RNA sequence: CCCGAACGGAAACAUCUUAGUAGGGGGAGGAAAAGAAAUCAAUUGAGAUCCCCUGAGUAGGGGCGACCGAAAGGGGGACAGC
RNA sequence: GAGGUAGAGUACCAUCCCCUGGUUUGGGGGUGGGAAGUUAGGGGACACGUGCCUCUAAGGCUAAAUAUGUCCCGAGACCGAU
RNA sequence: ACCUCGGACUAGGGGCAAAAGACCAAUCUAGCCCGGUGAUAGCUAGUUCCCCCCGAAAUGCGUCCUAGCGCAGCCUCCCUAA
RNA sequence: CCGCAGCCUGGCGUUGUCCCUCGGGCGUUUAUGCGUAGAGUAGGUGGGAGGGGUCGAACCUGUCCUUUCGGGGGCAGGGGACCCGAAAGUGAAACACCACCCAUGGACGCUCGAGGGACUAACCUCUCGAAAGAGAGGAACAACGUCAGGUGGGCGGUUCGGC
């Protein structure tokens, strides 16, 4: 159970954070979306069923912090709905992470997500991303459900875990 | 007006006329966290105009004066009716 | 599933309501959604979810103003759980 | 009988905002902190304590029971060419 | 500071204006079209078969009230009551 | 009547490392105390008539610091072993041992200020570089997010009595 010990170092606070700060800088040089051949903290990915068998992949993405990117209105309005400061994107950043991530590889599908690091200017997450067209996963009894259409593009309708979380179940 | 400090009046707990301590009425502290106060912020949260109308114009020159009497023999305190006066002087 | 209106109403109107509707964007299927409790309720009980009738304009919210508005339980439908 | 396992920035907290009856009590998000984790936790209308009761999240997935007429059969106290 | 032509760009609470609140398609104190929307009218005009019985007021009080309403008085119809 | 942009200031986060003077502290390191009556330094409360004793004391002789030079406290040798009383005073006694508080100073790892300084590794600006990456200046500031306060007809909705 390495996965038990991976976060034993990094459970809430460790000097591991100093190392990641170095990784934090270099990632800002990296593209806002990229592919990593091996997922970082398997304790989450395997906890979301990721299998190192051929047909899965890992993706990193970053986003900017702050309140909602909402424009000020201009027409005739009552004061109730016309303020600006204090707004926030109602659906969580954990949710938004997969969205742009989903668009990147439409021939695939999203399952789960998590962040790994965060500074005051960006949030960095990691998302499982699955090919369903692969003639490997096509014959899995353990995931035969995916052969159906309905499992597609789910993250956009909020049927992922984040979506369920955003819906507060 | 002028009113003596001590007035012999009836005391409900003493059930007769007794000496008393007389003083002006003073409002208490606003005592925040009241139900009528708690909803104020819960109504003031969010964005919109001044939710509750507030008085800005004033007509009466003075305010009603009220007398407060405390029953020395049994520590009872009685509340009297108000009255409009310039300034209630408490000197005996 | 995200974003998100005014018109009017309050015989005015600014909180509120009209209302997450009109509408924007994304994405499906023939149905979708949801679906196995960190559920309830309360004398130690019931046993996924959904919809129908009630519960009920009850509970509860609001210049206590127009108005808004549950749940639990009961009664029906099919009741499948890995 | 002995031993072991049992999901983290997740719960939870402060604050700002959003909405719903959720009201000193709900859910969501931003922001800041931030656990325990089986000898664990949560919940049981303000808070805290004590006992008593019941559940185990932070990953899945799911038959049916209902939403509708681009369409096809059938019926009608629907009109007879403004 | 001549005039003009062909191409092209600037969108509405905006664009342009050697600036008259001018022009932006005959529509300009805020363009058009479609949808909110059968919006709001304490205002204005119309409201359609017959017979018969009964049969008013233009007053008081209150009103951000005197082009309306509330409570009265004034009408009709029904039942009970002796 | 007000509301919202934008602006100014400040707080929090992106926020690092050396410091530096002083004032604060945090958990520690330690050491320093006379209103009078009295063998005499009773600062004030506790358990405590036993505590020290080759499980080293009384005595006097000096080096030394200090203080209301009152006087006590720390030094080994000379001395190989002795003193306080349950006994006399004090509105409050045992320099009988060990504790708590006030009070003086320094230091240790950490925190905050009056602040100040320095650096670069964050980050920012620019350049070179196909990329990768490199170089130059500022700088933990700035800028952004968020929150608060001040300003705010720049923009938005409104009323503008009655007879």
């Amino acid at each position: 159970s390495m996965y038990h010990y991976i976060e034993q170092t990094w459970q809430n606070k460790d000097w591991r954070r100093s190392i990641l700060r170095k990784r934090l800088i270099e990632w800002r040089r990296q593209p806002a979306i990229t592919r990593i051949d091996r997922p970082t903290r398997l304790n989450r990915a395997r906890a979301l069923g990721y299998k190192a068998k051929q047909g899965f992949v890992m993706v990193r993405v970053r986003v900017r912090r702050g309140g909602l990117n909402k424009p000020r209105p201009n027409s005739g309005r009552r004061p109730k709905r016309m303020g600006v400061y204090g707004y926030g994107p109602s659906k969580g950043y954990r949710w938004i992470a997969e969205e742009r991530a989903a668009r990147k590889f439409p021939n695939l599908e999203v399952l789960g997500s998590y962040y790994v690091a965060e500074d005051g200017m960006y949030k960095y997450y990691e998302v499982i991303m699955v090919d369903y067209s692969h003639p490997v996963i096509r014959s899995d009894p353990e995931l035969k459900w995916l052969q159906d259409s309905v499992n597609r593009k789910r993250v956009f309708r909020g049927l992922t875990s984040a979506g369920q979380k955003s819906r507060g179940l | 007006m002028k009113v003596p400090k001590v007035i012999k009046t009836y005391c409900p707990k003493c059930k007769t006329h007794t000496e008393h301590s007389v003083s002006l009425y003073k409002g208490g502290k606003r005592r925040s966290l009241a139900e009528g106060q708690r909803r104020y912020e819960r109504k003031n949260v969010g964005y919109g105009s001044k939710r509750k109308p507030e008085q800005k114009r004033f007509a009466k020159t003075t305010k009603k004066q009220t007398l407060v009497l405390k029953c020395q023999k049994c520590s009872y305190t009685i509340v009297k009716e108000g009255m409009r006066l310039k300034k209630l002087e408490l000197v005996e």
